[PDB]
């Protein structure tokens, strides 16, 4: 309604929707944090695995192998599902789970290709996490402080596990995969988007932290309220009187009326309840007269009047003189605005015979004062300012 | 059904009678007390000012929620007469009873009270040590008389007249004893404040010829009276009465003052738990009450055990509920009493049912049952096992020459509701023995 | 929508039946 | 002694409400109400779920928190499957919150929390608030680890460099993150990271947040803030309602565009002025000058009266004397009325009473 | 339903019927009241048995309970009228009379701020007191004020009377205020009456306040839902200037104090917290309407 | 078995290799788990480089988990031969000193937990074995050893483990540590009259 037919520039609609646009920006603009996919994927004769492709797209962020591997055979040899249960059955699988490979099982002879491949991943990983460490941690220099210390080597629980033939057996790797996957969550999270010595000082032995809130003190003092004193000789008097009034006896049968105030009381206060009686016998939308079709054009046209309305009001007080030609394209839509009320009611007075214009008045009566007191405001201050 | 109970009679006076029962303000301070909240407002609108509201006036008042009570409020006052409906000039003019509206006026504005409200000699005495223990043992003494357990000293003649002569324990000669009736069960069940009007409305009806008048402006009178208070010496008919009363437990006296009772104040309006118990599966009662009412109650329908000071322990049998039920306590009464005072430990346990109950399907909103339900079945089936064998009384009807006669005579017990068995293969019928006469005025005819 | 299903499922295979929701001694005696 | 050894604990509880000075405190707030809806949540240790209690007690913040704060605002974020998701805009509309946090209350917690998105969130929804009011984020966090997509502590920068303020609630234990962003983002305070012992100590921690929390010296945001009070009319007839274009019977007018509002407070759809009754204003003056505490009399001493001041309860002769005195008037105070007179009442009835 | 506790406030003071008196023809007028107040609380413990009554008296130089006495006999009523009636009324006349005693010994004390709110507050402490002692009661509160006696300031006033009215509801206990004086509308007390659920009378002639009080002021809390209220008039809700003393409908507050000011205090600082405000965000106010050149 | 797959929802794991600057990078990695809330859990040696040296002050430690006792190889002949030469010449039990070699490292990893008196840290010696050898720990960690807690289920540690952090996350009183574990100068000179 505010758009197409009324012809308000759409910037302009979306300059008091901000908030609606954000909104729905983010949620579609958030991304889950990094997470060990393939330590979810349980294989669990037939076994059922389940996948999703946001675990697909996981599996490729956290390793650029698969995607490697996906990405130029899927549109080429089979389809992705045989690619999928592929690479499940694969050895590839099983050595990015972090899981010894046995030479006893062989899994896909296709994704195997990539293993040397993955050596070379690997040490290009490896330099990718390797730099200079801090001197407080630095493992490094602790084995290099004596280099011509010389004793008893360690036995062999000390070292790597080793089989017959002296080769190693090959768990220390992955070991290795999974202290790189974890150095690598951490790296991609530090993505494009003086502190040792705080360290090793003892906090609990400084001194206490202490709260800097302001205090104010405020005075109390106003005007009062802007659109014969009896002396006391007078009090004297009047205060014995009602002592001796008092102190002599208590009249409560004169407290009967006259019949004469008591009508004019009865009067006066039927007089407020009627009134509040007619308030309150009318204190999801309530039932309408207006047949369904004219309320919902109604609903419109007070809807697309209102949202001009919020919009003058903005430029208007806006304080800058460089809107005054919005302004004037603003204030002629609402001249537009008002010829477009008083035309339906014109067309509600002939369709509905004075009927239903009485009543359909009456709703957009508040709007149409609003309306008028909203151009006057402005032909006030633009007769002021140019003439 | 307090209030009901009490202007349900209010309103079989005659008008002409009613007229003379507002002259005292004691009655009229009461009989305003009475009526709804509602109907309170406008009576104390009307009492004070001189004049003829219009009943459209008092409409505008309601609002359209309370429309409805409106209704009840207007027609209960009207049953009264204390509202006169007059209409002149087109309108339904609406005014107050003028000795009504007299004597409220009196007894609020502090004017003469013709000693509605007695007077004072200033001789209090205790009442915890005499009044409590006085009226509370004779309100026992007639109640374990009641039910049935013995005791020394028996209620005079005067109560025992009005019991045998009221639905309530009924008694024969032939048998020489007293049993508690439905309705007996029942008013041992109502309230102490709802248990003393039952005797006393019962009192009401029996007197006959002591003037009706009279017997009410001093029952209502003396709830007005404080209890620890002296008051001199009433009507010649109220001394006979308060003598009649001293045997209720309401009003004390030494021997020219009677002193009312902590009952008199509880007729005029209201005011681990004693006597409640615990039901197992077994058909136990575990009962953690030490009273004599308690004990006494539930010995009705309870084959009682042993006793602590503390609690009372016993096993519900068949025999003990088929004696209460051959009293004719209905098992839904019992159940009532045992739901109504229940102990709280029960309602806990009860209220967890409820939740788990409605933790596992909250769809549903099952009752909440405090006791387990096997105890209620139980005893609903031992009442089947009673209503068994159905048997009546009458004649039968046989040898019919044509079945049309058969047809009219049968089709005519069943339109006035005597008929209780026919066949239209055998022509035969029976009908009870109350129409027994009517059907055979109808076959002469 | 499955799992829910299934849950469905469970709970009405668990769920006790309407005699014992009620206690039908007023109802007509069992038979033919 | 018995009774002695609530008195000595009330005397221990009171030694920290003995100091109380009026600190300045931030009235106008606009508060981020922060959820953890993850997998940890749905244990038992708080009946008969956290999921289920933890809404249940934010259904009764929300109500406190508009009852003392009517001229605030309130956003609802929740935490699921490692993303947040904005459920209740921030308005001033107590039921609409209420109502979309009865509809979370269906769905099962799942998923793991991640307090950056919840933060990005919270700190895009109060960029377009007035420099004028104090942005606070409240956090209900259950979940010993956290899932982000980015570095934490950049947000936790930008969140100081926009002056927002977090308070987190724990459930198990202390997170070095949520301590570091509960200190870094209060200027170094540590007291506005609470650990909950039980239930009971929970609804008192959701209770003292209700409170506006007091600004820091350096920091100076003062202004005047341009309110209007509008005049309530009575219509005979139903009109169409400028904030939710429905048929009503009647309104408040905005004394600025005459524009009609159904309820207040409300910032106006026209001219986009805040509506607030002067009744709202006086809800917040007892944090402007709040009444002096009061201080046992000692046995020792002579006692005015054997009656209360305020309620006319007869003081229990009976060792310590159950009374209490203000000083700025010098009247004794029943501990009845002391609990009554700094809860419900802001105003102390002896002072009013001494005339000046 | 229930029974309902009524909490009659009386605002007495020497200067306030003394100007009252003289203004009028009426003498004495204080005992038509108490009088009046006397049939209307019988009137109050005869629509129900287990209602309480609680009269607190606002005099010169503070407030005290009436009723019930405290406790630490003249005939000055019948004594053949109703002992539930008498025990209320013959305690509260009795006490009348020391109040005034006390009164006219202290009567050159220098008594320049009206008590009526610290009255309000006294009597919401012992509605709490009662409220949760037994338990079950519903309340109300009665204020009987002559405002026909000029005040000095009421200004002071705004705080504590605004702050029991939030008090009331949260104890759901309608506040009723009745006036009597010149002025038609209290703009503090009225808004009582309104945010409380309350009713608010203003009446010229004492004489006939009994039918005041029989049909507008008896109303009780439990029927309240079910009945229409007969007040009148129709508050708005406003507060006078910092500086001015005039009602606003559009003004300025201070953030720090929320002090409402109708224009741009003088000197940039507040005049109630000592705070400064920024030049530049002030002259955003300060700007005028846009319009074309 | 697939242990490791349920500890990975929860923390990053980071294990000790022989190679250094590997492990370097390692603790690297878990501090800075550690310190921005992702958890990590360190498995390493107690006989291996990080236990001489590297501290777990606050965050980066607030559980040590003691997989057995760190008993030596004892079928080494160098060890055998070091045990005969003491207990001929400095009269030492060989079982003496293999139970003071084996807790030495034990205590070693447990006092690299804590910093000051404002951290803490739950220390639980997961092994049949130590029962005994409370008399043998240091004495400032025997006096906080309960004798309830000198033998306990996986169970019944999981709940005093939940007990303890909770009951350590509440704001501490500071009139609790005023003067009794904390001086001031004030308090000091107080103590230096006293003990003269
Ligand atoms: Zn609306
Ligand atoms: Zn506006
Ligand atoms: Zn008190
Ligand atoms: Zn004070
Ligand atoms: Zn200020």
């Amino acid at each position: 309604e505010t758009v197409i037919n009324a012809g308000l520039p759409p910037s302009e609609f979306w300059s008091t929707r901000i908030p609606l646009l954000r909104a729905f920006a983010l949620s579609t603009s958030q991304k889950v944090g990094p997470y060990n996919v393939l330590s979810t994927i349980k294989p669990v004769n037939k076994v059922n695995v389940n996948l999703s492709r946001e675990k697909i797209l996981n599996i490729f962020e956290n390793y650029p192998i698969v995607k490697k591997a996906y990405t130029d055979n899927v549109p080429k040899n089979f389809k992705e599902p045989e690619f999928w249960a592929r690479f499940f059955s694969s050895k590839l699988f099983r050595k990015l789970r972090g899981e010894k490979i046995m030479q006893n099982d062989r899994g896909d002879v296709i994704i195997d290709r990539y293993l040397t491949l993955d050596q070379e991943f690997d040490r290009k990983d490896d330099d990718m996490l390797l730099h200079p460490v801090k001197k407080i941690i630095d493992l490094d220099g602790n084995i290099q402080d004596d280099p011509v210390v010389r004793g008893n080597r360690p036995d062999f629980t000390m070292q790597p596990g080793v089989d017959i033939n002296g080769n190693s057996d090959g768990t220390v790797d992955i070991l290795k995969g999974m202290n790189r996957l974890s150095e690598k969550m951490i790296m991609a999270l530090k993505n494009e988007y003086n502190d040792e010595r705080n360290e090793l000082k003892i906090d609990d032995l400084n001194e206490s932290y202490k709260t800097n809130y302001a205090i104010i003190h405020l005075k109390r003092n106003a005007h009062e309220k802007t659109t014969l004193k009896v002396s006391n000789q007078q009090m004297l008097q009047q205060l014995s009187l009602v002592m001796d009034n008092l102190i002599n006896k208590l009249d409560l049968n004169q407290v009967v009326p006259n019949n004469e105030v008591s009508n004019k009381i009865n009067k006066r206060v039927i007089t407020a309840i009627k009134i509040n009686a007619k308030q309150a016998k009318h204190n999801l939308e309530v039932k309408s007269t207006l047949p369904i079709d004219l309320l919902e054009s109604c609903r419109m046209l007070h809807t697309t009047c209102c949202e001009f309305l919020k919009h003058f009001y903005i430029h208007f007080q806006s304080g800058e003189q460089k809107q005054a030609s919005t302004v004037k394209k603003l204030y002629n839509h609402l001249k537009d605005c008002i010829e477009k009320l008083n035309e339906l009611f014109q067309d509600v007075l002939n369709g509905d015979g004075e009927s239903m214009s009485n009543t359909c008045t009456a709703y957009l009566k508040p709007v149409l004062n609003s309306i008028t007191l909203a151009t006057h405001k402005y032909d006030e201050y633009f007769n002021e300012y140019n003439n | 059904s307090l209030k009901h109970s009490v202007t349900q009679y209010l309103e079989e006076i005659p008008q002409q009678v009613q007229n003379r029962l507002y002259t005292s303000p004691a009655t009229c301070l009461a009989i305003y007390r009475i009526l709804p909240p509602l109907a309170k407002f406008f009576i104390m609108a009307m009492v004070f000012n001189e004049n003829e509201v219009p009943l459209l006036d008092l409409d505008k008042w309601v609002n359209s929620n309370g429309k409805l009570q409106f209704q009840n409020a207007i027609k209960s006052m009207k049953s009264l007469h204390l509202l006169i409906p007059n209409k002149s000039s087109g309108t339904l003019m609406i005014n107050l009873n003028p000795t009504f509206k007299i004597s409220l006026r009196n007894a609020l504005t502090g004017g003469e009270v013709q000693n509605s409200f007695g007077v004072v000699v200033e001789e209090n005495v205790v009442s915890l040590d005499l009044l409590d223990e006085y009226s509370a043992n004779k309100w026992e003494t007639i109640l374990h008389f009641m039910v049935g357990t013995p005791l020394a000293k028996i209620p005079s003649e005067k109560v025992l007249n009005l019991l045998k002569h009221s639905k309530l324990m009924e008694e024969v000669n032939s048998t020489g004893e007293f049993k508690i009736t439905n309705e007996g069960f029942q008013f041992l069940l109502q309230e102490i404040n709802s248990q003393l009007w039952t005797l006393l409305l019962q009192y009401l009806k029996m007197i006959e010829t002591m003037d009706l008048v009279d017997v009410l402006h001093f029952i209502f009178m003396l709830g007005a009276l404080e209890v620890g208070k002296a008051y001199k010496i009433l009507s010649e008919t109220q001394r006979i009465m308060l003598q009649d009363m001293r045997d209720y437990g309401l009003v004390f006296q030494k021997h020219s003052i009677f002193y009312p009772t902590k009952l008199a104040l509880m007729l005029t309006s209201d005011t681990i738990p004693d006597g409640s118990l615990i039901v197992e599966t077994n058909f136990k009662i575990y009962s953690y009450s030490n009273s004599p009412l308690q004990i006494a109650v539930l010995s009705l329908f309870v084959h009682l055990k042993a006793r602590f000071v503390n609690m009372v322990l016993g096993q519900i049998t068949r025999e003990s509920i088929r004696r209460a039920l051959t009293n004719g306590i209905t098992a839904d009464q019992i159940i009532a009493y045992l739901e109504t005072h229940a102990h709280p430990q029960m309602r806990r346990l009860a209220e967890e049912k409820l939740e788990k109950k409605l933790e596992l399907d909250p769809n549903c909103k099952e009752p909440l049952q405090v006791l387990p339900p096997t105890v209620v079945d139980q005893i609903r089936l031992w009442q089947l096992e009673l209503d068994r064998v159905i048997t009546y009384e009458g004649s039968l009807y046989s040898d019919f020459e044509t079945s049309q006669e058969y047809n009219l005579l049968s089709k005519y017990a069943q339109d006035i509701g005597v008929l209780l068995w026919k066949d239209d293969k055998k022509k035969k019928f029976f009908i009870s023995k109350e129409g027994n006469s009517q059907v055979l005025d109808f076959a002469k005819r | 929508e499955l799992q829910e299903r299934q849950a469905e499922e469970k709970r009405k295979q668990n769920a006790v039946p309407e005699w014992h929701k009620q206690s039908t001694i007023g109802k007509t005696a069992l038979g033919r | 002694a018995s009774l002695v050894a609530s008195i000595v604990e009330a005397r221990k509880k009171r030694t920290a409400k003995k100091n109380i000075t009026p600190y300045q405190r931030g009235i106008i707030r606009s508060l981020i109400l922060t959820l953890d809806c993850s997998e940890a949540m749905l244990e038992k240790d708080l009946r008969p779920n956290r999921h289920a209690m933890i809404i249940q007690y934010a259904i009764d913040f929300v109500h406190e928190f508009f009852d003392q704060n009517p001229i605030s605002q309130m956003g609802i974020i929740i935490m699921r499957n490692g993303l947040a998701q904005l459920v209740s805009q921030v308005s001033g509309n107590p039921q609409d919150h209420i109502d979309a946090l009865k509809s979370i209350r269906k769905q099962e917690p799942k998923g793991n929390p991640s307090l950056q998105n919840a933060l990005e969130m919270a700190r895009g929804l109060l960029l377009p608030v007035p420099a004028h009011c104090t942005r606070e984020v409240l956090i209900v966090f259950g979940s010993l680890s956290t899932t982000d997509p980015g570095d934490i502590h950049q947000t936790i920068d930008s969140l100081v460099s926009e002056k927002i303020r977090v308070k987190v609630l724990g459930l198990s234990a202390q997170v070095a993150i949520c301590k570091e962003l509960c200190k870094a983002t209060n200027y170094g305070d540590e007291s506005f990271y609470k650990i909950l012992l039980d239930e009971t100590h929970l609804k008192e921690l959701f209770n003292e947040a209700v409170t506006p929390l007091p600004v820091n010296k350096i920091n100076k945001g003062f202004t005047l803030v341009k309110m209007g009070f509008p005049t309530r009319i009575f219509e005979d007839t139903p009109t169409f309602c400028s904030c939710h274009s429905k048929l009503v019977y009647g309104g408040y007018f905005c004394p600025n565009c005459h524009s009609k509002v159904c309820s207040l407070p409300t910032v106006c759809p026209c001219c986009d002025l805040m509506l607030i009754l002067s009744t709202h204003l006086a809800r917040s003056y007892h944090h402007l000058m709040p009444l002096k505490t009061f201080a046992e009399v000692p046995t020792t001493e002579k006692f005015r009266s054997e009656d209360c001041f305020s309620c006319q309860s007869r003081f229990p002769i009976l060792l310590t004397s159950s009374r209490y005195r203000c000083e700025d008037c010098k009247q004794e105070f029943c501990v009845d009325c002391d609990v009554f007179i700094h809860e419900i009442l802001h105003n102390c009835p002896g002072c009013e009473s001494k005339p000046v | 339903e229930s029974p309902s506790l009524l909490t009659v406030i009386i605002e007495i003071a020497p200067k306030l019927w003394t100007t009252f008196d003289e203004e009028g023809n009426e003498k004495g007028s204080i005992i038509k009241v108490l009088e009046a107040l006397i049939v209307f609380l019988n009137a109050h413990l005869a629509f129900n048995s287990a209602n309480k009554v609680a009269v607190i008296a606002a005099y010169s130089q503070g407030i005290k309970y009436l009723y019930p006495e405290s406790t630490s006999d003249l005939k000055i009523i019948n004594s053949d009228m109703y002992r539930r009636f008498r025990n209320v009324d013959e305690t509260l006349v009795e006490e009348i009379y020391k109040l005034f005693e006390l009164e006219k010994k202290q009567i050159e004390q220098n008594s320049q701020r009206s008590t009526l709110a610290g009255a309000m507050s006294a009597g919401l402490t012992y509605v709490n007191r009662i409220s949760k002692e037994s338990v079950s009661l519903k309340s109300r509160l009665l204020v009987l004020t002559c405002g026909s006696g000029s005040s000095k300031d009421e200004i002071f006033q705004y705080i504590p009377i605004m702050n029991c009215i939030f008090s009331a509801t949260k104890m759901k206990c309608p506040i009723d205020v009745v006036k009597i004086g010149g002025s038609k509308e209290s703009t503090f007390l009225q808004q009582t009456t309104d945010a409380t659920n309350g009713v608010y009378l203003h009446v010229e002639s004492t004489e006939g306040l009994i039918q005041y009080l029989a049909t507008a002021m008896f109303i009780d809390p439990s029927l309240r839902p079910i009945i229409v209220k007969p007040n009148h008039g129709s508050v708005d809700f406003r507060t006078s200037c910092y500086l001015t003393g005039r009602v606003v409908a559009v003004g300025f507050i201070c953030s720090v104090c929320l002090c409402v000011l109708s224009i741009i205090p003088p000197g940039n600082k507040c005049p109630a917290c000592d705070s400064q405000f920024d030049e530049h965000v002030i002259a955003k106010l300060k700007r005028k309407p846009v319009v074309p050149r | 078995m697939g242990i490791l797959d349920e500890v990975w929802k929860h923390k990053l794991i980071l294990v000790e290799t022989p190679d250094a600057q590997e492990t370097s990078l390692a603790l690297e990695t878990y501090r800075k788990a550690c310190s921005n809330g992702r958890g990590a859990i360190l498995l390493s040696v107690a006989r291996g480089k990080v236990s001489e040296g590297i501290d777990f002050d606050h965050q980066y430690g607030r559980t040590v988990l003691m997989i057995g006792i760190p008993f030596q190889y004892t079928e080494s002949r160098i060890l055998k031969a070091r045990l005969e030469f003491m207990r001929e010449n400095y009269r030492i039990r060989e079982n003496d000193f293999l139970s003071f070699d084996a807790m030495r490292h034990a205590a070693q990893c447990l006092g690299r937990v804590l910093r000051g008196k404002d951290d803490y840290g739950v220390m639980v010696l997961a092994d049949r074995r130590f029962s005994r050898k409370r008399s043998q720990l240091p004495k400032w960690i025997a006096q906080g050893l309960s004798d309830a807690d000198l033998n306990l289920s996986t169970d019944m540690a999981i709940s005093n483990t939940k007990q303890f952090l909770r009951t350590m996350a509440q704001p501490t009183d500071p009139k609790d540590q005023e003067g009794v574990s904390v001086w001031s100068y004030e308090d000091l000179i107080k103590h230096q009259n006293s003990r003269k």
